[PDB]
């Protein structure tokens, strides 16, 4: 839900049941799955944002193109830049 | 020799008195002149070293075997055995057969070192006896 304030502490795993190898594997898989989840969430959110920006730019350029004027041409030339990266 | 260290002189005398006499095969013998000197000192040093190494090497499984056995077994051997020890479900904290093998391999060498100082070399092995015990036929070795 929110990937920025992540803090893991949750392992109530104990020394009695399960071998030590199993315990180590469980802790490792918890940490790994946390990393995977945070990374995948961030990537998906960024991709959605990029799609929205690109389609807004396309629609606005098409809207603005109908009026040939100096200011409109300047705005269009600004908007013509492609967006696929944070930079 | 080992008991003589740091014990009081009178109780050392008492211990020497009780230890020097031996009953073997329905006969009584007594050791003459049990003097403590350098010759016994070197043996005491080697015994102390070997015991230190044995205590260091022994795995937790070896140490805990006696303690765990008393929880479910009961015998005269065990109860007479556990009287000597200091009075203090679960799973083994660490299982590693290779480490156990190597550790036991070294512990055998240390036990041989401790054993050698009381072992005496066999000179004869007997298979016959005169029924008056005066003579026997033996194989010589050494």
């Amino acid at each position: 839900r929110n990937m920025f304030c992540v803090k893991p502490l949750d392992l109530n795993l104990d020394r009695h049941a399960n071998t030590a190898l199993v315990n180590a594997v469980n802790k490792l898989v918890y940490t790994g799955r946390l990393i995977m989840n945070v990374r995948r969430s961030w990537e998906e959110l960024e991709r959605k944002c990029l799609a929205r920006i690109q389609e807004r730019c396309k629609l606005l350029v098409k809207e603005l193109r109908m009026c040939l004027s100096f200011d409109s041409n300047y705005c269009r030339n600004i908007l013509k830049h492609a967006v696929e990266n944070g930079d | 020799g080992l008991f003589s260290l740091d014990r009081s002189y009178e109780e050392v005398k008492a211990a020497v008195q009780q230890l020097q006499t031996i009953t073997f095969r329905d006969a009584t013998f007594t050791i003459p002149d049990p003097v403590i000197d350098q010759h016994l000192l070197i043996d005491m040093k080697t015994a102390c070293l070997s015991m230190s190494m044995v205590a260091n090497l022994a795995s937790e499984l070896t140490m805990t075997y006696v303690r765990k056995l008393a929880l479910e077994d009961s015998s005269m051997l065990l109860v007479k055995c556990q009287e000597l020890l200091m009075r203090l479900p679960a799973r083994p904290q660490h299982v590693s057969p290779d480490d156990e093998i190597a550790r036991l391999s070294a512990l055998f060498v240390m036990l041989r070192q401790l054993d050698d100082l009381i072992r005496e070399q066999v000179v004869f092995t007997v298979c016959d006896v005169s029924p008056d015990n005066k003579s026997a036929t033996c194989i010589f070795k050494g």
